[PDB]
């Protein structure tokens, strides 16, 4: 997640494999949404289910 | 038209060349490209 010049901005990329948690294989991360918020962002917090 | 000496002016990408089908991989969000010294050198067609 990076938002400068507000235009939020986000990428993704998914690796399922079978190694351990984090592994240190390399991955591109490609864009998926670029949708131009222009907000003022400090804070950051996530959900569950 | 393909395979012609025309000038462009693909989604405001002003220029002059020659256009004709290409085999990269422009992946989904891939808009413009360009070549090892920066110049535009294969442009996506947006409709087809
Ligand atoms: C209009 O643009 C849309 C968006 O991709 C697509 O259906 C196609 O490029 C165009 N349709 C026409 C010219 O009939």
């Amino acid at each position: 997640f990076k938002n400068i010049d507000g235009y939020f901005k986000i990428y993704s990329k998914h690796t399922p494999i079978i190694g351990r948690d984090f592994p240190q294989g390399f991955s591109a991360l490609e864009p998926l949404v670029d949708l131009p918020i222009g907000i003022n962002i400090t804070r950051f917090q996530t959900l569950l289910a | 038209v393909k395979n012609k000496c025309v000038n462009f002016n693909f989604n405001g990408l002003t220029g002059t060349g020659v256009l004709t089908k290409s085999n990269k991989k422009f992946l989904p969000f891939q808009q413009f490209g360009r070549d090892i010294v920066d110049t535009t050198d294969a442009v996506r067609d947006p409709q087809t």
